[PDB]
């Protein structure tokens, strides 16, 4: 099942808080039986679409949130074409973090990669949504905020990111 | 703490970019192979439109001279076999016993099975030997046969189709340029087809003892 025409890596990155597994789990197939986060540091889980004719196999590399004795963060991020900053909407502390998150991007991660920051029933309304969008336009990038019960902008979400990032790939297979 | 996760790691995404090369390079080799074809159909065509019907009517004389070189190959290792069958022979009968050479050669009218127990042991060697030695002579002769046959057929049908052969030539000759072509660019996809497969080998061999180093800390972490 091996049959694919590129291979793109998206980190997930963020707060702990958030609890990117679950709206996770609903559309990546995860590579291995166990927690991958307590053992190794990372979890990997992949997903495939289709863009514009050719197939696009991204591997998601999950977490590495308990930061604590991760001195693997070289590795984490290195190669890595696709970026998701995670944030909930009930919680300003994790807004308020994405820009820490951010400065560990520029330092361990490609200045070329595509970022997209995403926003995640009981609470109401701590980030308002025009706040982080703008934030997202001045930071030069792409935002889109979605629940776990209406899943359907998350899907929008990849499928931007991994158009985009096949964009750019694209664009520089039309300059040899 | 941690033991073996960053050199996996690293290994891991060194092999993305490995993978994502060798396909762009694979890709590459498809496109050429593509627009190689293409060009060879088109050309042969337009060469069909300025030569005329003679190639249609002149397609037997190529086929009969292919497998006239056919019958030269296969001839050509029958005679080889045949040489090598003689010098077991003779390298057989290096056990001497000149007069049982000559009983062998003189006559084989009624070689008498029961003399052999009473001479040479090693004179069983010698006769198969000789046996798989006619028998390659067999061959021989039988192959030379055919590649007579397809050389005389050929000729006649030469003679025959003189004029087409002679206007049809350019064809079969820019066709066959085109082939060997087409079957180098073949051979070049291939290998980069093996290359990629090869490199996803290792992506997946990595993950895999990646999340064994995950199952092996699951039954540390059991013994509670």
């Amino acid at each position: 099942d091996d049959e694919y025409d590129y291979l793109f890596k998206v980190v997930l990155i963020g707060d702990s808080g958030v609890g990117k597994s679950n709206l996770l789990s609903r559309f990546t197939r995860n590579e291995f039986n166990l927690e991958s986060k307590s053992t190794i540091g990372v979890e990997f889980a992949t997903r495939s679409i289709q863009v514009d004719g050719k197939t696009i196999k991204a591997q998601i590399w999950d977490t590495a949130g308990l930061e604590r004795y991760r001195a693997i963060t070289s590795a984490y991020y290195r190669g890595a074409v696709g970026a998701l900053l995670v944030y909930d909407i009930a919680k300003h502390l994790t807004y308020e973090n994405v820009e820490r998150w951010l400065k560990e991007l520029r330092d361990h991660a490609d200045s070329n990669i595509v970022i997209m920051l995403v926003g995640n029933l009981r609470h109401l309304r701590a980030v308002p949504t025009d706040e982080a969008r703008a934030f997202a336009e001045k930071n030069g990038l792409s935002f889109i905020e979605t629940s776990a019960l209406d899943s359907t902008n998350v899907e929008a979400a990849f499928q931007t990111i991994l158009t985009e990032i096949y964009r750019i790939v694209s664009q520089k297979q039309m300059s040899d | 703490v941690d033991p073996r996760i960053q050199g996996e790691l690293e290994k891991l995404n060194q092999s993305t970019d490995d993978i994502n090369r060798r396909e762009t390079e694979l890709e590459d080799a498809r496109q050429k192979f593509r627009s190689v074809l293409v060009e060879a159909t088109v050309k042969l065509d337009e060469l069909v439109k300025k030569i005329g019907k003679a190639v249609e009517d002149s397609k037997p004389y190529w086929e009969a001279r292919r497998v006239a070189r056919q019958a030269q190959l296969e001839a050509q290792k029958a005679t080889q076999d045949f040489q090598r069958a003689t010098e077991v022979l003779r390298a057989a009968k290096e056990t001497i016993s000149l007069a049982e050479q000559r009983l062998l050669e003189d006559d084989k009218r009624q070689f008498d099975s029961a003399w052999q127990e009473m001479l040479n042991h090693a004179t069983q060697r010698v006769m198969e030997a000789e046996q798989t030695k006619t028998r390659s002579e067999l061959v021989h002769k039988e192959t030379a046969a055919r590649y007579n046959a397809a050389m005389g057929r050929m000729r006649q049908l030469e003679k025959k189709l003189k004029r087409a052969i002679n206007k049809s030539k350019p064809y079969f000759e820019l066709k066959a340029k085109y082939y060997v072509q087409l079957e180098q660019l073949k051979k070049t996809v291939d290998d980069l087809q093996a290359k990629l497969t090869l490199a996803k080998g290792e992506y997946k061999m990595a993950l895999k003892n990646l999340e064994m180093i995950s199952d092996e800390i699951h039954e540390r972490r059991r013994s509670s």
